[PDB]
């Protein structure tokens, strides 16, 4: 944005943004599927919530 | 005790699949979307029609099995679609 | 003599099954059905994020190629 000329700075910005999105997916992904199996080895009983 | 009626809730068809799924599916949406149209519209492109209106229209039509009016032509347009 | 008239079968089946906490009945009666949760359909989400990272790779040697020709 300071300087117009040496077109190059903005396609190359967009591509870090975009590597950004994909690299929070998958840290929300394994960070839930990490949190789920957890609840599931646990020993069930009637009187435990 | 008599057995009664209960009534089951209206959003009730979304029960097979956990909520957690259902926020991952239009996350991966958007992803794949994004994705499409940046690796079809580089700086040499030819004449290529993948807008971001027609990406987004692309993967809806691919998710509900309803088919597509165009396809990718491009081998990295290929990958991303199939 | 007890061990033929089953007197000593009949009191191994009270102590033991009668006076268990569980029994075979109560573990087997209880039958719930769950929802799929996301460690199951995990994987397909790890295979579509490296075919995304896959398709961005040939686009770059691609035009590496369309550079020298
Ligand atoms: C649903 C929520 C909004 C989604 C987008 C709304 C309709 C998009 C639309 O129809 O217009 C966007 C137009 C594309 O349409 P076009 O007619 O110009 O085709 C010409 C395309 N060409 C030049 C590449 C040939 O692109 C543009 O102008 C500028 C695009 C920038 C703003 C679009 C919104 C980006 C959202 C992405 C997903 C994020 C979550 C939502
Ligand atoms: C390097 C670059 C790419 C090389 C190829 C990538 C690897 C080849 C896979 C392979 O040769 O090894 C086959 C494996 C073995 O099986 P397993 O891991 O499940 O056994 C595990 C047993 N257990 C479940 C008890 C733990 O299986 C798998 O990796 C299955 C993974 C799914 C791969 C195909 C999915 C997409 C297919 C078509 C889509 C369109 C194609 C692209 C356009």
């Amino acid at each position: 944005h300071i300087r117009p000329h040496r077109t190059i700075l903005a396609f190359v910005s967009g591509i870090f943004f975009i590597l950004s999105g994909l690299s929070l997916v998958v840290g929300l992904v394994l960070y839930i599927s990490s949190i789920n199996d957890e609840m599931l080895n646990r020993t069930k009983d009637a009187e435990t919530y | 005790k008599k057995p009664q009626k209960s009534k089951p809730g209206v959003f009730s068809f979304l029960d097979p699949l956990a909520y957690e799924i259902w926020m991952c599916i239009v996350f991966a949406y958007i992803g794949v979307s994004v994705v499409l149209f940046l690796v079809s519209r580089f700086s040499p492109y030819s004449t290529n029609e993948f807008g971001i209106f027609n990406s987004l229209w692309f993967s809806l039509g691919a998710f509900m099995q309803q088919g597509c009016d165009i396809s990718p032509r491009s081998l990295s347009g290929r990958i991303v679609g199939g | 003599k007890l061990s033929e008239q089953g007197v000593l079968d009949k009191l191994k089946n009270k102590w033991w099954y009668d006076k268990g906490e569980c029994g075979a009945k109560d573990s087997g009666s209880k039958e719930k059905t769950s929802a799929l949760s996301l460690s199951n359909v995990a994987g397909v989400f790890y295979i579509l994020v490296g075919g995304l990272g896959l398709a961005m790779l040939v686009a770059l040697i691609e035009f590496c190629y369309k550079s020298r020709a």
